[PDB]
């Protein structure tokens, strides 16, 4: 605007949550759809849902992780990564089913004479490979399910030959996005990148996408967030760098159905 | 109002231009990609268009029969001391490969299903016996139903459930099936459970396969050959061919590109490098 | 009850649309046969999904 | 009778 | 059938005071329960039961 | 003398009433398909089969 | 029978139904060819006693 | 009704749950004022308040207590006995500010050959006192707020007189409402009596009332339910009878304001 | 009714008889269908009926069972049960066709401190198992 | 000709 306004400046509000940004690359909505509630043609449990709205409708920020030469890249899953967070949580393991939608910022700053691109990207139903040549599918719901803290990446599959006491974990491989694809074709999924002389953050608003109207939140993921780096951290000449990665979510147009006594998961 | 098979875009004649209008210059952090023609960088002439994207459809992509499994089914002498063979098959389109990557272009897909049953057979020892024409039953038996346990036992009566009597020799089978899921769409993707592991409850109670929603989704098909034992053994097989016809798809994903290890995501070690050595500088 | 439509007709005789014709024999559509009359749509929600829509002509950043 | 298209 | 992915949930009775009964009266007595299903339900793809066989 | 009729149309194609065509080849009854064509009829007879007819807000005993 | 449904007994929101009870009329029930027995007959040679 | 209705059989219903009672005496909604949310003209707080619904507006029931001969009275705190409901309680730990009205229905069924009769009052600011003759206004929060289990009137003021350990509790006794007036007049608060040949229960719909639009639920507490035996329980000849009491609650047009991190209090 | 009427308390007269209950649970029509006589367009035999009408549809008695803690059950069937019933029985036997509807009434009384619950089912066709 | 339905 010759009244000043631009794409890189950006001011988003949820409940009595604000984020600003100074330098920003647009932001990107999924598929073209905002998150919507539950319309009455597409319902299918009969009674009442419950609606937090503002008071789990806001931004919850998530425990930062560190860039550095040496990251492969990290995942998450919701709604499990906000499964904690404040009323989002307490509704979400209330109700036997429940839907939301999500607006994820991601939060990189560095400095002119910094380099490296992020790749942020959102997959629906981010199936990752588990760590065993002798079994498939057998991926414990503990170890797929790390909650806040996400996983991590890794440059190399190493298979887990413990077979009396197996690990029972994911081995996310990088260049293969952890399930069997190649990475450099993961951009056909909603994505922004982070490139360090262009933008500080990356905003990604999405939908509910499922092959259902609602479901288990506790049971299924709807959305996987996977941050990978596509250009290596880089700083002058300094053989170490580090840089802080902080993750924000806000769930949006939310709403639960089932309600009974609260589930306690066996998390560990 | 875009028809498929309609031409695509003509190209118009562009000239030369000194601007300060930038559309080769971009920014892909945005996460778009720039709707670029050739005009907008080079001159162009007029080209009136004919080409159409008709056969790059959603139909038209999957509008092919293929082979999802192959059942063995026999008829041996009376005498023989092993049973008469009976085939089972869970439903997939997991089992073989080159249809199951087609379907993983996508997250989740509607349609209606037709599947054609070619069957061949032969004779299985160096005998001069013979054996008179087959008749093959394939017996749809969904979840819940008896399942057979011999070739011959009450469950093949099939009062309620769908059966094809397949005369050998005749033109192959054929049925259709609607879309029979018990969600809004097939999900060729579920990251999650089946079951919710609870703190109070036994580790073992809480446990399911990862990926894995139905135990059983679909049934299996049970095939056998009704006719009597012969003293001449013969051996059959049962080619099935599965189609989606009237097909919608959603979430396009990456193509797999390490082999398949499993109904799963899953990847073993050792086929982890698809790509081939070339240098940079190397046309 | 039959249905009649037109062939997109490539190479042609030395001999105005063609046509063919369609008849359903089935109560169930999933017997039906595949119409091919499909539709196109613009690839936008997936080259395009950024909330401010994009002029190419412009500076993408601004 | 006849639906034409 | 039983299964995890499409199970359905738990019905369960309780006493919320008890039940009082004067003198002379029996302290013991029987409940029965009766099972039907709303206008709202459909059953869909027709098969075969296993309530029912034929050894033989 | 052919029959036309609609098609409860499920999963559509990418791809308005579809409809099917029937024709009766023989003169006994006997020798015709099953139309599916049925009706509903309300249960009453069997879930509410008492004279005096119930209005469920109210009390069943009065 | 009580003819009760869900919004009777508890607080419910608007649905609007699409299923069907077309499957489970009493044709489509019915509709479907069941075995009801197997006879036995057979050629045998000329010179056979049987 | 000539169609049946009668004013002795009710249906309550409220979310997931419904109460039936075919032996009511009426109900009572006290000082004619159904409860409502909190007005634009009236509103204090300015941030968007989170109104849980049918996740909190429904009927929680406590534990259930036991009528004796020996049964001084009983008592509870509202919001206190339902801290731990549920959503309703966890909305109330969350929030700064909160309102609400209630039902209450108190469950107490007999047979036609037992006596008695139990006034179930509702008192707006039930302040009760205290077991010291040395300090005053010195009961303690854990003591003032029993929670669900609620506490019990006594026939007998007996002085706490460890002055160096001091109990820091109610002594609240019977014929005094626990407070320094009359019982006899305790029928100026609204009110039910379950007068066993009559009714098997008792039903008060009770406003929000206070000298604010909205409080602090963790420090106050608006409502005090006091049920006290107005004539004693008999059987037949059983030197020794007991019967049930059992109370069920449901928060009702509750909404609550100032959303931060969860209040967790001493309540030991 | 606001002057008095009531689903427990009912009177039916049929021919000379009377039944009169203070203590019912409403009363069931069987399939929605209350009894009638034969149509002339379902009609089979062509001979003009016997109609007994008060004679024989009237209420009959049968002989009282005794109901206690070792009782399984009792059945019976109709018309066999009303077989030797004054002048329905008698016009029963004279021809070789008959149709009939029923008005069945159990009676069973106890008092406030008695328990028990009696299913009392009207079966069409009820084919018994035999002891072999 | 065509009964319709
Ligand atoms: C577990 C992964 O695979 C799938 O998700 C998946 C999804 C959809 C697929 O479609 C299977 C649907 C099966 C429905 C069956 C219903 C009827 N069928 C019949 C019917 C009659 C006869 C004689 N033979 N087969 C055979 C198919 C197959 C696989
Ligand atoms: C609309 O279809 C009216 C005209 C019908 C023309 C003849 C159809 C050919 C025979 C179809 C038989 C029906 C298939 C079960
Ligand atoms: C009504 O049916 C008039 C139109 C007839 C259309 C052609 C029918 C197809 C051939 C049917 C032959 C008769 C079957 C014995």
């Amino acid at each position: 605007e010759a009244c000043g306004y631009s794409d890189r400046v950006l001011q988003l509000t949820l409940g009595n949550s604000t984020i600003t940004t100074q330098e920003a690359a647009n932001s990107v909505v999924a598929y073209g759809r905002w998150p919507e509630y539950l319309r009455d043609s597409e319902a299918n449990p009969v009674d009442q849902p419950t609606e937090p709205d503002v008071a789990a409708c806001r931004f919850y920020t998530l425990d930062t992780v560190s860039w550095t030469k040496e990251s492969r890249g990290w995942w998450w899953k919701l709604p499990d990564a906000l499964r904690d967070m404040g009323l989002f949580g307490q509704n979400m393991y209330y109700h036997y089913l429940g839907r939301s939608g999500y607006t994820v910022h991601v939060q990189c700053n560095a400095s002119k004479f910094h380099q490296g691109a992020l790749g942020v990207f959102a997959v629906p139903e981010m199936c990752l490979a588990g760590d065993s040549n002798t079994t498939t599918m057998h991926t414990s719901y503990q170890n797929a399910n790390p909650g806040e803290k996400g996983g991590t990446f890794t440059g190399t599959f190493t298979p887990d030959n413990n077979q009396t006491s197996p690990a029972r974990r994911f081995c996310p491989v990088d260049y293969l996005l952890g399930n069997g694809t190649l990475l450099g074709n993961a951009f056909v999924f909603p994505h922004q990148i982070i490139n360090l002389r262009t933008n500080n953050c990356a905003t990604l608003v999405l939908p509910y996408v499922n092959s259902l109207s609602i479901d288990s939140m506790v049971k299924h993921n709807n959305w996987g967030i996977a941050i990978l780096p596509l250009a290596p951290l880089n700083f002058a000449s300094e053989s170490s760098p580090e840089i802080p990665i902080t993750l924000t979510i806000a769930p949006m147009c939310c709403e639960f159905n089932g309600l009974r006594n609260i589930t306690l998961p066996r998390l560990q | 109002a875009a028809t498929s098979r309609d031409a695509l875009p003509n190209t118009e004649a562009s000239g030369p231009t000194h601007s300060k209008e930038i559309p080769a210059l971009t920014a892909v952090e945005t996460g778009a990609t720039n709707p670029l023609v050739p005009s907008d960088t080079v001159q162009t002439r007029h080209v009136v268009q004919h080409r159409s994207r008709s056969e790059s459809s959603i139909e038209s992509f999957f509008a092919r029969g293929a082979c999802v499994t192959i059942m063995t089914v026999d008829n041996p002498a009376s005498t023989t001391n092993k049973d008469k063979l009976f085939a089972v098959w869970k439903i997939t389109y997991k089992d073989t490969v080159q249809l199951r990557r087609k379907l993983e272009f996508f997250t989740y897909s509607r349609f209606d299903m037709e599947l054609t049953f070619v069957v061949t057979a032969n004779f299985t020892e160096t005998n001069n016996g013979h054996a008179l024409n087959q008749v093959y039953q394939i017996m749809y038996v969904p979840p819940g139903a008896p399942v057979p346990e011999k070739w011959d036992d009450y469950t093949w009566q099939t009062s309620s459930n769908p059966s094809i009597f397949y005369t050998y020799g005749t033109a192959p089978a054929r049925i259709s099936v609607p879309y029979v899921g018990i969600s809004n769409a097939y999900s060729h993707f579920y990251d999650g459970f089946s079951k919710v592991p609870l703190k109070d409850q036994s580790a073992a109670l809480g446990d399911s396969l990862y990926g894995a929603a139905s135990l059983n989704d679909f049934g299996i098909l049970a095939v056998r050959v009704v006719n009597d034992h012969n003293p001449t053994k013969v051996t059959s097989k049962i080619r099935v061919y599965l189609k989606p016809k009237h097909i919608r798809v959603w979430c396009p994903r990456p193509p797999r590109a390490v082999a398949y290890y499993g109904p799963g995501v899953d990847y073993k070690d050792g086929t982890l490098t698809p790509l081939s050595t070339k240098d940079l500088t190397t046309y | 009850g039959a249905q009649v439509s037109s062939q997109k007709v490539g190479a042609h005789e030395n001999s105005s649309t063609i046509n063919y014709t369609t008849i359903n024999y089935y109560r169930d559509s999933a017997s039906n046969a595949a119409s091919k009359q499909d539709f196109s749509q613009d690839p936008s929600k997936f080259t395009e999904p950024i909330k401010d829509v994009l002029i190419k002509t412009a500076p993408m950043l601004n | 009778g006849s639906s034409s298209t | 059938i039983d299964d995890s992915f499409t199970e359905g949930g738990y019905i369960s009775v309780f006493y919320q005071t008890r039940i009082v009964v004067p003198l002379s009266t029996p302290r013991e007595m029987d409940i029965l329960g009766f099972v039907s299903a709303c206008n709202d339900f459909s059953v869909r793809l027709l098969r075969d039961t296993t309530h029912i066989e034929q050894k033989a």
